[PDB]
């Protein structure tokens, strides 16, 4: 439930860590941030994509921390709206 | 009741012999705070209007022991640090300012304005000696016209309970605020000096019911041993559970602060939703702090202290409580 | 070890035979001073409390005395409830001895376990027993739960009230039983019923014993609880005046002169009328010598100027002043000398010398029988003389003169108590020197055949006010003071401390002579070392008599004299520190005057330099040389004003005048650089008023009047000569000269601190200890220390702060720049520390321990620790670190 309950004594160091939220603004994802920031052997890898990457590294932005960009978004993209629209058919579309 | 009828005694007895010799009027002084003290000991209803009495009575005290050092026989050149009380006289009497006025519950106008009195006073003091250790000419402008300043400020705060501060050092102040920005600085200084050595000492009227404001730590409590375990970097959690009385708005104005065994004061503002109400006049603050820190050689201890903060500038407000930490390493 | 020891008293505990039971027990109290640790504490209490449970009364009772004696290691006892019952099962035991001793162990733990309500029953039911020992134990236990508990003290009043009341308790056990009621101070209303209580008992028991004892409690318990303080104080008046027995009015004057002594303030105008009519209307000389007392000591506090010109305390103190009685008339003459120093009305001119007159009939009349009592009249006598002439000092030459005529007549011990005032009064105003240091010198030939045990300290008394009154030089008197020496002293110590004393007071020739003769009978090499450095001392100092002003060629040469014998002084003082007692004092303060000393030749020769270097051709500029040597002597004597200034931090245990000295010391430094700055360097912007209110400056010798008359002439003629010339004109030269010339001729006065040392202190400094550490686990250090005293811890300067200061360093820069600040609470500090060191090198640690005084001085005193930490990283972290830096 967080750092402090029992994670702060049942963690090992090489690990993967799903935490906070992803604007980075607050959350347990901060204070990670704020700890494997320094060092390089360390990343975060992000999937949101509703929020700007660059956007979120920013007031941490001198970090030697490796940053991933790989959104995982699952939306309908362009192509497959265009498939469901001509197989639909609407009179109008909003 | 005669402890109402002692307090109002001594009181006024102070009062009365505020023409005394130095010596005497210093004897006198400590004299009446050890019998608040005493009194505030003795009787828990009086314990708040004691508490504040004696810490006015101390300001004035500290004022005059001040004023009659052997700092100001000698000539500028000749001043010395090691052998200075009047500095600390003027940063303890402007603390002790700060916590009479805020901590002190039920407080009308006429006991700010005696408290602001005061602490102008301080700060003339504070003045006097910073212009006694420099040379230079733009400390003590700058700090003459900010002074100056205070003054104008103080006396338009103040225009009703002017009439009623007869004989004061404000009262002398106003005689020559027009006319003293055309002089020079150090007859500034003299006048300034001079004319708050004989400046009367102004009557603390009481309020029907006060009392002073209280913390006690209880959930933390400084047991013993067997220290807080946690890894290093990550967090330990500390629940915080202290007893708040006779505050006001504690939601808006008590910060709880912490002190790692380093320059570090984390301070903490908790949320409006864990200071509770059970009872009339005293609160509950259950609050869960959190701590966190690298690794370190062997457990020690961070001194968790409640803080009340005023309209920025906050002052101490309990008994700092020490809890031990372990930050292990991963 | 602990263990260990409290093993070998639980084998001694369980022998069975009662002697080594109670050897074993009464053993206990000496382990806990060896070992206070908590955990042994708690173990060894619970096994003493368990033998109290089982074990015969004479055990319990060795019990009840350890208890009595570790009343302090009771805080550190964890397992209460557990002890305490075991301990409070015995009160069930139908032996009234063992309820009696199980009673007084309740009493004994009051302080630790008060609110414990069977505890409180047992007390209660023990307190209307059968058996006196047992009333009697419970009647302590009650007294201490009492001062302990709020919720006892009103639970066991009444009780009390109806027990008294009651008919069944005897008038011994009533007597008992009253005193429980000075406890009652927990509560107004409490109080209250008390004193209600009280009144009840004096007007119902009116036997001598029962008043007393009555009155006397009534009188702490409204000490205790101040709202009842005037009440007190006009009853215990009223019985002073009314009830006849001489035994309750002498318990009247000594609680009136302990409420006096605690609360003068709250004595009212009509309280100290009623007294005086007490005094006056009187005829037993005892009563009135107490009440005489009472009203000596309202007098020394602020209780006169509350009391008000002529009144019946005036009339009081003029007719007991003449008193046939001498401890009458020294207390009606102390009351009439504080009435004259606190008031100045125009009636009390006429007061004055009637005080006079009356310090003079004291002095004729307790300077022959020398009876201790005699002693202690003329000390109080004398006393008042330097009071009421130091408070009024235009009445000053009256009593010099009446000390002198009768310095003649008096006997030897008078004769040092007088010599001891005429002393202080010469300290304290120098304008009579020639006349009666004549007259004590025509007294000094006769001291040669006084006495044989009062001789000797006559002789350092009567020499050190002849230096006092002197204040020049003396060849023939030296010369009768020397041959007076060796004809009747032919002991050394008494030179020794005659020579001390004419250091102290800037006679420094006679005190080369002395010194110089007690070279040959010392012992020791250190003392041989120490008393020819004295020697060196006083031989250069004297160097500088011969002094002239307007005379820079004779201000060189006698400087140069000066320094010579000064640097001889401070190689043999050098000398004379041991591991034991290191002059570090000494060796620092002596060290200063040199540097001062070479300041003042350097200062000198560049003025001359002036002349005799005349500037070059260049087109401040035009005098680049002069200029430069001025502002190097400007740096030298700021840096010698800061030296000065933390010797005097670093003289935490130094007395007033000693610090005070140091202070002169550093003035003087300052006031030669200041006069640098604002004749030569910095004119312009130095535009500084003189403005200090000069009519306070208290000079507290007359050395120090010299000091302070010699700053004032030097800084007005700076200050006449602002901006008049330009700044390397000759009179800038003849004005600095001038002003190192008159510095130099007021004498140097060595003071107390130089050759005696008292409350001193110290910090062991104790911490966790070429050390390894990770750069990751972050130092986590443990700083501790104990405050050493001698003798008395707060003599002079009290202790409540260690600012400890700490710091670090690289390659043994600045980065862990912290402090704490820690009340020591029990003279012993403890307080924790976290370091960073991610640098990878090693680094020093310094810890520093300043002290701050009750006033807020801070005094660099504690020692300066210093240790190596070596700092370095895991083989890992430096291999990934490897890894990653390319």
């Amino acid at each position: 439930p967080s750092i402090h309950g029992d994670f702060s004594n049942d963690f090992r160091q090489p690990c993967v860590v799903f935490t906070g939220h992803p604007s980075l603004r607050f959350g347990d994802v901060v204070h990670f941030m704020e700890l494997w920031g320094k060092s390089s052997l360390n990343t975060v890898i992000f999937t949101e994509p509703d929020f700007s990457y660059l956007e979120a590294l920013a007031p941490y932005q001198p970090l030697a921390m490796k940053c991933i960009y790989c959104p995982i978004d699952t939306r309908l993209n362009f192509i497959q709206v265009s498939k469901l629209l001509k197989e639909v058919q609407p009179l109008h579309v909003v | 009741d005669p402890s109402q009828q002692f307090l109002q005694q001594s009181l006024e007895r102070v009062y009365s012999l505020q023409h005394l010799d130095p010596q005497g009027a210093q004897e006198l002084l400590e004299f009446t705070i050890r019998d608040l003290q005493r009194l505030g000991e003795l009787q828990s209803e009086l314990a708040g209007v004691a508490d504040f009495s004696a810490t006015y009575l101390r300001c004035q005290l500290l004022l005059i022991k001040a004023l009659q050092e052997k700092l100001w026989n000698v000539a500028a050149p000749l001043y010395l640090k090691q052998s200075d009380l009047a500095s600390a006289a003027a940063k303890q009497i402007m603390e002790e300012t700060y916590k009479m006025e805020f901590m002190y519950s039920g407080v009308e106008n006429k006991q700010v304005v005696i408290i602001h009195h005061m602490r102008l006073q301080a700060k003339a003091l504070q003045l006097i000696v910073t212009a006694r250790t420099t040379r230079g000419l733009d400390p003590l402008f700058g700090m003459c016209e900010k002074f100056l300043q205070e003054v104008d400020f103080f006396q338009r705060y103040f225009i009703a309970d002017l009439p009623h501060l007869q004989d004061s050092f404000v009262d002398k102040l106003l005689d020559l605020m027009p006319r003293l920005m055309t002089s020079k600085p150090a007859e500034v200084v003299k006048i300034l000096q001079t004319m708050l050595r004989q400046s009367a000492f102004l009557h603390l009227p009481l309020p029907e019911q006060i009392h002073k404001a209280s913390a006690t730590i209880i959930e933390p409590a400084g047991e013993s041993d067997n220290p807080l375990r946690f890894t290093s970097g990550l967090v330990v959690a500390l629940d915080v559970d202290a007893t708040l009385e006779h505050v006001q708005d504690p939601q808006n104005t008590v910060k709880v602060q912490v002190l790692y065994p380093d320059g570090q004061a984390q301070m903490i503002h908790p949320k409006p939703a864990d200071f509770r109400n059970p009872g009339p006049g005293r609160h509950r603050l259950i609050t869960q702090v959190y701590l966190s820190h690298t690794a370190w050689t062997e457990a020690c201890q961070v001194e968790v202290r409640l803080l009340l903060a005023y309209n920025e500038g906050t002052i101490p407000f309990s008994k700092p409580v020490k809890v031990y930490i372990m930050p292990k390493p991963a | 070890d602990a263990n260990s020891a409290l093993m070998e008293l639980d084998k001694g505990l369980r022998s069975g035979k009662l002697g080594e039971q109670c050897e074993a027990v009464v053993r206990f109290p000496r382990l806990f001073q060896k070992y206070p640790f908590p955990i042994l504490i708690n173990s060894a209490f619970l096994k003493l409390a368990d033998v109290f449970r089982v074990g015969n009364n004479f055990l319990r009772l060795c019990v009840l005395k350890v208890t009595q004696q570790s009343e302090k290691h009771l805080e550190k006892i964890l397992n209460v409830d557990e002890f305490v019952k075991r301990i409070f099962s015995v009160i069930h035991s139908n032996d009234p001895v063992a309820r009696a001793i199980t009673l007084r162990m309740l009493g004994s733990l009051a302080s630790i376990i008060p609110e414990r309500k069977n505890a409180h029953h047992s007390i209660r039911q023990s307190l209307d027993s059968h058996d006196n020992v047992e009333v009697e134990a419970a009647v302590f236990a009650a007294a201490n739960f009492s001062a302990q508990s709020k919720d006892f003290a009103v639970g066991i009043c009444n009780k009390i009230s109806e027990m008294i009341q009651g008919l069944a308790t005897p008038v011994d056990l009533k007597l008992k039983l009253i005193p429980i009621l000075q406890h009652m101070h927990h509560d107004a209303i409490l109080a209250s019923s008390a004193r209600q209580l009280l009144q009840q008992l004096v007007t119902s028991y009116p036997s001598t014993k029962m008043v007393i004892v009555s009155l006397h409690t009534f009188t702490l318990l409204a000490a205790s609880s101040l709202v009842d303080t005037p009440k007190q104080i006009q009853l215990l008046l009223q019985y002073l005046k009314n009830d006849p027995r001489k035994a309750v009015k002498r318990l009247a004057i000594q609680d009136l002169k302990l409420l006096a002594n605690k609360t003068p303030h709250t004595w009212s105008r009509e309280n100290i009328q009623a007294l005086c009519e007490c005094a006056l209307q009187t005829p037993y000389d005892s009563l009135k010598l107490g009440m005489l007392s009472v009203l000596s000591t309202l007098s020394g506090t602020i209780a006169i100027k509350h009391y008000f010109r002529s009144s019946d305390l005036v009339k009081l103190a003029q007719e007991c002043c003449y008193h046939n009685n001498r401890g009458i008339a020294a207390h009606g003459v102390r009351v009439l000398t504080n009435i004259t120093v606190s008031c100045q009305e125009k009636d009390l001119l006429a007061l004055e010398q009637d005080a006079v007159f009356g310090l003079e009939s004291l002095l004729v009349l307790c300077s022959q029988d020398d009876s201790p009592g005699a002693q202690a009249t003329l000390k109080i006598a004398l006393n008042c003389m330097v009071k009421l002439a130091k408070g009024r000092p235009h009445l000053s030459q009256s009593v010099v003169e009446t000390l002198l005529t009768q310095l003649h007549s008096a006997q030897d011990a008078a004769r040092i108590l007088m010599c001891h005032c005429l002393a202080a009064i010469a300290m304290q105003l120098p304008v009579l020197g020639d006349g009666m240091l004549g007259d004590l010198m025509e007294l000094y030939k006769v001291i040669g055949r006084s006495a044989t045990d009062k001789q000797q300290e006559l002789l350092v008394s009567l020499a050190t006010v002849i230096f006092v009154a002197s204040q020049k030089a003396l060849s023939v008197e030296s010369k009768a003071v020397i041959k007076q020496q060796l004809e009747s002293v032919s002991n050394g110590w008494t030179v020794y401390r005659i020579a001390r004393q004419a250091s102290r007071m800037g006679n420094h020739d006679m005190a080369k002579e002395l010194y110089q003769s007690l070279l040959t009978q010392v012992a020791s090499e250190h003392f041989y070392f120490w008393l020819n450095s004295l020697k060196e001392f006083s031989h250069a100092e004297q160097c500088l008599t011969g002094l002239q002003e307007e005379n820079y060629s004779s201000a060189l040469s006698c400087i140069a004299e000066s320094l010579k014998f000064y640097h001889k002084g401070i190689a043999s003082l050098t000398a004379a520190s041991t591991p034991l007692n290191p002059l570090s004092f000494q060796c620092e303060f002596v060290k200063l005057r040199i540097d001062l000393l070479q300041a003042f030749s350097q200062l000198i020769c560049t003025c001359n330099s002036l002349k005799t270097s005349p500037p070059p051709a260049i087109a401040l500029q035009r005098c680049g040389r002069i200029s430069n040597q001025m502002k190097q002597s400007m740096e030298e004597f700021r840096s010698l004003a800061s030296r000065y200034g933390d010797l005097y931090q670093a003289s935490f245990d130094a007395d007033s005048a000693t610090l005070r000295n140091v202070e002169l010391q550093q003035q003087s430094c300052l006031l030669i650089s200041h006069a640098i700055e604002a004749l030569i360097l910095d004119p312009e912007s130095a535009s500084f008023q003189e403005y200090g209110s000069t009519g306070t400056a208290h000079a507290d010798s007359e050395y120090e009047r010299r000091m302070m008359s010699v700053y004032n002439h030097v800084l007005e003629e700076v200050e006449s000569l602002n901006r008049k010339y330009t700044p390397v004109s000759y009179m800038h030269t003849a004005c600095l000269c001038n002003a190192i010339i008159a510095l130099l001729k007021v004498p140097l006065s060595f003071q107390r601190y130089f050759f005696q040392k008292l409350q001193s202190t110290s910090i062991k400094l104790a911490l966790s200890p070429p050390i390894a550490v990770q750069n990751n686990q972050q130092l986590a250090l443990k700083v501790e220390g104990v405050v050493q005293h001698g003798s008395k811890p707060g003599l002079f300067r009290k202790i409540q702060s260690v600012c400890l200061n700490v710091s670090s360093t690289l390659q043994s820069n600045m980065t862990n720049e912290m402090e704490q600040r820690v009340e020591p609470h029990n003279d012993y500090f403890s307080t924790q520390f976290l370091l960073n060191f991610a640098i990878l090198g090693t680094h020093n640690i310094t810890v520093e321990s300043s002290v701050k005084d009750a006033n807020g001085i801070v005094w660099k005193t504690g020692p300066r620790t210093t240790i190596f930490v070596k700092s370095l990283e895991d083989p890992y972290s430096q291999q990934i670190r490897l890894q990653q830096q390319q």
